[PDB]
RNA sequence: CUCGCACACGCUUACAUCAGUAACUAAUAAUAUACUGAUAAUUAACAACCAAUAAACCAAAACAACACUAAAACGUUUAUUAAUUACAUUGUUAACCCAACACAGGAGUGCACCAAGGAAAGAUUAAAAGAAGUAAAAGGAACUCGGCAAACACAAACCCCGCCUGUUUACCAAAAACAUCACCUCUAGCAUUACUAGUAUUAGAGGCAAUGCCUGCCCAGUGACACCAGUUUAACGGCCGCGGUAUUCUGACCGUGCAAAGGUAGCAUAAUCACUUGUUCUCCAAAUAAGGACUUGUAUGAAUGGCCACACGAGGGUUUUACUGUCUCUUACUUCCAAUCAGUGAAAUUAACCUUCCCGUGAAGAGGCGGGAAUAAAAAAAUAAGACGAGAAGACCCUAUGGAGCUUUAAUUAACUAUUCCAAAAGUUAAACAACUAACUUAACAUGGACUAGCAAUUUCGGUUGGGGUGACC
RNA sequence: ACCAAAGCUAGCUCAACAUACUAAACAAAUACAAAAAUACACCAAAAUAAAAUAAAACAUUCACCUAACAUUAAAGUAUAGGAGAUAGAAAUUUUUAUCCUGACGCUAUAGAGAUAGUACCGUAAGGGAAAGAUGAAAGAAUAAAAUAAAAGUAAAAAAAAGCAAAGAUUACCCCUUCUACCUUUUGCAUAAUGGUUUAACCAGAAAAAAUCUAACAAAGAGAACUUUAGCUAGAUACCCCGAAACCAGACGAGCUACCCAUGAGCAGUUUAAAAGAACCAACUCAUCUAUGUGGCAAAAUAGUGAGAAGACUUGUAGGUAGAGGUGAAAA
């Protein structure tokens, strides 16, 4: 009906999807990290 | 957005949730269920008797500091191996065999506080 | 890997293609190490057994390239070694068979120092060179107790 | 054509058109008549005749092919045998 | 991702475990069978298919069981039956008329005479008579039932042929098997299920069925009244 | 006037005390839960963290006596070992979260309906128009596409389509679409990840839509089986004419052509090309509406289902009652807007404007040109005829050797998935036959080359045209 | 007179050299849901780049396109190509050290995105800013010193009449004469396009043949070539913004579609009944109308409706991923 409120937080969901662990269980996940910190980004994860 | 820079602490997420803040384990989980200390893995602060003693938290400020030598392994040699060295090769009684007299420890396992797996905190 | 056309005009579609090599399980007898291995060969590996007249003789006989197995390299490893060796294990019963057989592939033998090292990656060569220069950093008692009896015995000896 | 190759930053020649064409070194090009090969039963002899013939380009084509075609192909050639030699160079032209 | 089959259990019990169903999902995640999901939550009964195994292998001899009761079963079209013999119960198929206390044998013996078929007993095919009914029928010997456990089915044994019997599967197509196989004598239980009439379509959402798709496609050349000689016989026996 | 207290999830100090607020946050102040600074604070009993291996147990939750069908979450005890020793660690504020905002929206549970929470009006005035309400003489649908909305009414009937409860285009469609019980076709004889811990009364792929009466004729084409014959229509799909005849219109009969069969039963001016407002009866004072009949519909019609019917429907039509400001034909009064005062303060828009009317003219509809008329300058309130008014590089239309989606009988054809075959690979047989080397075999993998299909991959829609299209042309 | 204006620094760019090439910082903690000292395991892996585009279409083809071998030539030659677009060698040749490293490069809308990969925006991959100016001293702020120049305003509202001006005039108007400008078109005052205005940024690039100027000339060029006045050198030249797309690889199921686990709700009334029955709340939907239409709201408010023990609603955790998924088909 009406939209905008897509997000609906859950610290578990944001640590089990975008978390650094998830990222270093695939090789895809660590070639993310690693464009991060080539950018330099303060965050590399959640 | 949620947060991404702010850290990841206790306080932050669900009931489930618990992290210390760094304090070290004193225990177990027991049968009942209910926590068990081991009297071993707290630690037990050794402090001397400070009273009939004679220093202060600070120095005289007539009183002269000197030339800065830090300990090097030769110096602490030298004022410990060397005169007993020296005394025992000069009488002919040393043994480049044994050096346990004169302090030396060949292996660190056997001693309460070993050196380089560094059995102590401090 | 490659591509292909259709029907060989030049004019037809042109389409990714790959030919693989027909596999076998195949158990072979090495006579040096005295054993039957299980093998997946080709028919050409058969055929290079046959042109060269021994199983062992095709895995001595033959350039790393050529192999281009790891396994090949690590059956001539093993096999160089035991040539080198001259090791007694081989046939611990009968010296005859063990000399007679030694006796054919003498033309391969190369020292010992050399032998270790044939078969080896970049990787497990750089781990063994490692393990070789392994050492536990020596106490500076003995070194310091060694510098003192130098100066020691040309104190004694300047007298 | 191709003004800059990658490889060496050069100008290309169009092949087609040294297979089809001669350059004198006059400038005047020559060509084979269009389906002089083509269909000759149905043909007047005169008509075969005047496609048997090399004949000369206009200037536009002139133009045109030497755009399409380097300075190598524009070089004095002396060739051992060669029936175009006659013809390389121009005679009485009052222009 | 990948998810771990629920059937994993090691020791067999009478007792009702419990299962997952997955909606029509490999192990992928992915759908493979379309139209299956979310009927009543089902624990499982673990059915021993093999009819005669012997309590200890100290005694090998044909045993006698007794039924104690029969059950409804979620996981089948069959009602099953508890049995208990010795020290031990187990789940089995249970045949049309069983009923509580009663007895059933369990037989691996053939002899020149046949035998007397009861329902429950189960013996090799060799040792029935040629017109009897069977169901829950091994394909090798000691490989346990497959063929014709479903409720109300039957199939019957034909002939006897060459030290092998040749039997007709519920499909009426026909199987041959060595006659050292066992057989339970009999028409399966609950022999109506065929006549029961699903009232409304939340029926069919309780059995765990999801409804058909709602796309309509033309029928194709597959489809019209098709009139196939029946199938050669398949025959399990392996000729040397 | 009444969405209150707590917990979970989430938020992260926004909470508390003292002080300050010229300006910054509050869409404005007063002052302060939200701005600023300093200083403090939530204390475990609640909550998180908090054993394994064997073994006996077929017996639902529903106040559970006992049962129903869809067959159901939740543990004891026995044995074997489980560091044994105060105080461990961590969550504890809030007026809070997701919606760019101090957003009339979105948010799980337990208890409450007040004992707890809150304030519709900054101050006036009492114009229009607009919003929201209450009342209305006589009439009672005359309104209108339609009784939409409203009502002191809250009832009855009849059709069409779908059987029914259910589902769907989040943000223009809730339906006659989909699903669905039922009925039917096809495909499978079977084992450790789906189907399925199943086994033809089963499981998949579909069609159609419960029930009732039924489901006629066709295998020539195209498929699919059968690798060819042949079989299949509850497979794709089909189911005709011309001439002559009963005194007369008709045509039982006759002739003949063609087809694989020649549209059967039913229903019918229909949600059914047109003719069409077919014709007639009923209903109304009056009907292209509604209902009933007649009915060649030469373009209805039987599981791409045909016909009746119960019940059901925010489906689409029609009648009656009743009710009414829908209407005749409007009216009064309240609140919000409104206008004036005070505070704060946006948006599209905008070549420049010193921004009249008429007729003529002109890129063919003039504030601006020509010919005339008119004409102190400025606010504030109102109306919408024009500024081809604002919005969005028209969604219609055409064009572009511009795209993409979809379908195939378009042109080129891989991979993959199944089929079939030859070779590869492993083998096996005779010592073959006649007189004086070949042949056969194949468990799972599995290679190279072919075959037939499935599922697909790549690419394209020639131009001219008194717009395109059709036709015609080149 | 306000708003404003002006600096010259921060740093950058391009090369040279160079050793050799993952900086700095590590006490503890860091791959449980990173920064959480402490318990019996598992651990790991590879498959040709493709397409946009050029061929004025597109089907074979289409340089470069994350693979060391440079340079002068051979040579754009041999060759290869729907023999089209285009692609394109080699044999064989040439190459003398080290120091003289800097700048006819930028100066705050420039130069790096950079004061910073920070704020902020995204669930994530990812995107990604703006901003500085006193002096020797501000331990010289009753503070002292040099622009007062953009649009916008104020000082100072307007007075018949008209693309706003021009001819003029003693005189501002009054008089007379002129249908804004770009673009686009056969043709525009057009009621066709674009622009409130100001500042700063913002768009023509190549040397085959030719011409011009000069050297030397039957030869000319500092090697490789060209030459029947040629050769060598110089100078003269060819824009900017914009699709819908296509391909590869990542990231996404906290919304929503459908599943899996695991919890939770359903009061009253009617009925032998918890029967996809009935009435009607909570709850879930979204029928009809009016508001609202830059709104309270990127789908709401008010009334009115439909379901309401089920094919029901709903919390938490998990799954399926774009040639895909999911689908009671509405693409
Ligand atoms: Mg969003
Ligand atoms: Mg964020
Ligand atoms: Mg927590
Ligand atoms: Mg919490
Ligand atoms: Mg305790
Ligand atoms: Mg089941
Ligand atoms: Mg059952
Ligand atoms: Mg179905
Ligand atoms: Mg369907
Ligand atoms: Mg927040
Ligand atoms: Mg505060
Ligand atoms: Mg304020
Ligand atoms: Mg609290
Ligand atoms: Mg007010
Ligand atoms: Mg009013
Ligand atoms: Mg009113
Ligand atoms: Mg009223
Ligand atoms: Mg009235
Ligand atoms: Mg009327
Ligand atoms: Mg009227
Ligand atoms: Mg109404
Ligand atoms: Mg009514
Ligand atoms: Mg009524
Ligand atoms: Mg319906
Ligand atoms: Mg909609
Ligand atoms: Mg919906
Ligand atoms: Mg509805
Ligand atoms: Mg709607
Ligand atoms: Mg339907
Ligand atoms: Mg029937
Ligand atoms: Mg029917
Ligand atoms: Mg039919
Ligand atoms: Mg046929
Ligand atoms: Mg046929
Ligand atoms: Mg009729
Ligand atoms: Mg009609
Ligand atoms: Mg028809
Ligand atoms: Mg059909
Ligand atoms: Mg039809
Ligand atoms: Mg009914
Ligand atoms: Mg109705
Ligand atoms: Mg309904
Ligand atoms: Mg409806
Ligand atoms: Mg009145
Ligand atoms: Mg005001
Ligand atoms: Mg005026
Ligand atoms: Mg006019
Ligand atoms: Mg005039
Ligand atoms: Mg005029
Ligand atoms: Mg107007
Ligand atoms: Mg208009
Ligand atoms: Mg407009
Ligand atoms: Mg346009
Ligand atoms: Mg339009
Ligand atoms: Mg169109
Ligand atoms: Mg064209
Ligand atoms: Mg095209
Ligand atoms: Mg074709
Ligand atoms: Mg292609
Ligand atoms: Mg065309
Ligand atoms: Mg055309
Ligand atoms: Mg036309
Ligand atoms: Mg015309
Ligand atoms: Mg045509
Ligand atoms: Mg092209
Ligand atoms: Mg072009
Ligand atoms: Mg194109
Ligand atoms: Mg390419
Ligand atoms: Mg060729
Ligand atoms: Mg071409
Ligand atoms: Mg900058
Ligand atoms: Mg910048
Ligand atoms: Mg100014
Ligand atoms: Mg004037
Ligand atoms: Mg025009
Ligand atoms: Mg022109
Ligand atoms: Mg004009
Ligand atoms: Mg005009
Ligand atoms: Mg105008
Ligand atoms: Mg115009
Ligand atoms: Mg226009
Ligand atoms: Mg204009
Ligand atoms: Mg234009
Ligand atoms: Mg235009
Ligand atoms: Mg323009
Ligand atoms: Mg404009
Ligand atoms: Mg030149
Ligand atoms: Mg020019
Ligand atoms: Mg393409
Ligand atoms: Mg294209
Ligand atoms: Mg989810
Ligand atoms: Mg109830
Ligand atoms: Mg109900
Ligand atoms: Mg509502
Ligand atoms: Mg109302
Ligand atoms: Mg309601
Ligand atoms: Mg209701
Ligand atoms: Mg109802
Ligand atoms: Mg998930
Ligand atoms: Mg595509
Ligand atoms: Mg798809
Ligand atoms: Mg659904
Ligand atoms: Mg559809
Ligand atoms: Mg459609």
């Amino acid at each position: 009906k009406a939209r905008g409120n897509e997000y609906q937080p859950s610290n578990i969901k944001r640590k089990h999807k975008h978390g650094w662990v998830r990222r270093l269980r695939t090789p895809t996940g660590v070639q993310v990290i690693l464009r991060r910190m080539h950018k330099g980004r303060k965050s590399l994860s959640h | 957005g949620a947060d991404r820079m702010s850290k990841w602490t206790s306080k932050r997420g669900p009931r489930t949730f618990c992290k210390g803040r760094g304090a070290k384990g004193t225990g177990f989980h027991g049968r009942d269920g209910k926590f068990v200390q081991i009297k071993e893995m707290i630690p037990e602060l050794v402090v001397p008797e400070l009273a009939g003693f004679k220093l202060k938290p600070y120095v005289n400020y007539r009183a002269p500091e000197g030339t800065d030598t830090p300990l090097t392994a030769k110096q602490l040699f030298l004022e410990t191996a060397a005169p007993a060295i020296e005394k025992d090769f000069k009488a002919g009684t040393f043994d480049p065999e044994h050096l346990e007299k004169y302090g030396f420890e060949p292996t660190q396992e056997g001693k309460l506080f070993q050196l380089y797996p560094k059995n102590f905190p401090r | 890997l490659g591509h292909r056309y259709v029907n060989n005009d030049k004019l037809s579609k042109r389409v990714r293609k790959v030919w693989k090599p027909q596999l076998f399980q195949r158990e072979l007898y090495s006579e040096i190490l005295d054993k039957r291995f299980t093998v997946t060969v080709t028919m050409r590996t058969l055929d290079l057994i046959d042109q060269a007249c021994g199983f062992d003789f095709y895995i001595l006989k033959t350039p790393k390239e050529d192999l281009c197995s790891k396994f090949g390299m690590d059956l001539k490893r093993g096999m160089l070694l035991r040539l080198a060796r001259q090791d007694p294990q081989l046939h611990p019963d009968d010296p005859a068979r063990r000399a007679a057989i030694y006796d054919r592939y003498k033309a391969f033998v190369i020292p010992e120092a050399e032998a270790e090292w044939v078969g080896l990656t970049l990787d497990e060569a750089v781990e063994k060179q490692r393990l070789l220069e392994e050492k536990d950093p020596i106490p500076l008692f003995k070194i310091f107790v060694e510098e003192l009896l130098g100066q020691l015995q040309q104190q004694a000896l300047s007298e | 054509v191709t003004y800059f190759s990658s490889r060496k930053g050069k100008r290309k020649t169009v092949k087609a058109v040294i297979y089809r064409f001669l350059r004198l070194h006059s400038g005047l090009w020559l060509r084979r008549k269009a389906g002089y090969k083509k269909k000759l039963w149905k043909k007047t002899a005169a008509r075969k005749r005047r496609l048997r013939e090399f004949v000369f380009c206009n200037k536009t084509q002139s133009k045109l092919l030497d755009k399409m075609t380097t300075s190598f192909w524009k070089r004095r050639n002396w060739y051992a045998d060669d029936p175009y030699q006659k013809y390389q160079d121009r005679t009485n032209l009052k222009v | 991702a990948t998810s771990v089959s629920w059937k994993s259990r090691t020791k067999y019990t009478v007792m009702p475990v419990k299962m997952r169903k997955s909606g029509g999902r490999n192990h992928t995640g992915q759908i493979q069978v379309h139209g299956i999901g979310g009927g009543h939550k089902q624990r499982y009964r673990m059915i021993d298919f093999l009819r005669f195994r012997p309590e200890h292998e100290s005694k090998p001899g044909p045993f006698e069981e007794k039924v104690i009761a029969v059950r409804y079963d979620p996981c089948r079209s069959a009602d099953i039956a508890l049995v208990a013999g010795g020290n031990r119960k187990r789940w089995i198929i249970a045949t049309e008329n069983m009923k509580a206390g009663d007895t059933v044998l369990n037989s691996d013996h053939i002899g020149r005479m046949a035998v007397a078929a009861r329902e429950g007993d189960a013996h090799p095919l060799g040792a029935l008579p040629v017109g009897t009914l069977i169901n829950n029928v091994e394909s090798e010997p000691g490989r346990g039932a497959q063929y014709i456990r479903a409720a109300g089915t039957c199939g019957v044994l034909l002939r006897k042929v060459n030290g092998t019997a040749i039997i007709q599967l519920p499909s009426k197509r026909q199987m041959q098997v060595l006659e050292t196989c066992i057989a339970t004598v009999g028409r399966v239980s609950n022999v109506d299920h065929n006549k029961r009439v699903i009232g409304k379509a939340g029926r069919n959402r309780w059995l765990g069925k999801r409804p058909n798709s709602g796309l309509w496609q033309r029928k194709g050349g597959w489809a019209g009244r098709k009139i196939r000689p029946l199938p050669p016989m398949k025959s399990y026996v392996k000729l040397p």
